[PDB]
């Protein structure tokens, strides 16, 4: 197999990354080092029209959790959009 | 759960596509 989403996010120009960078922020509006707790992220949901709760929220974590630590970052999160690029399945 | 798709319309509406 291969990398179709770490390959994509290096992969990536400004005119995407200044879109990402706009949710990773507040995805951590009240963080203490800058990651993501759902407490962060669910704070959005209310404002996409939805609302999951914290005992779910993990999945939107645990989808891009390739360290063990719990919370996402400009790491794992990023790719958490790539994998939600385009609907065409 | 929600698409990047939507998740960059609500989030993040202004400034985008
Ligand atoms: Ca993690």
């Amino acid at each position: 197999m291969d990398d179709i989403y770490k390959a994509a996010v290096e992969q990536l120009t400004e005119e995407q990354k200044n879109e990402f960078k706009a949710a990773f922020d507040i995805f951590v509006l009240g963080a203490e080092d800058g990651c993501i707790s759902t407490k962060e992220l669910g704070k959005v949901m209310r404002m996409l029209g939805q609302n999951p709760t914290p005992e779910e929220l993990q999945e939107m974590i645990d989808e891009v959790d390739e360290d063990g630590s719990g919370t996402v970052d400009f790491d794992e999160f990023l790719v958490m959009m790539v994998r939600c690029m385009k609907d065409d399945s | 759960r929600m698409s990047a798709d939507a998740m960059l319309k609500a989030l993040l509406g202004s400034k985008h596509k």
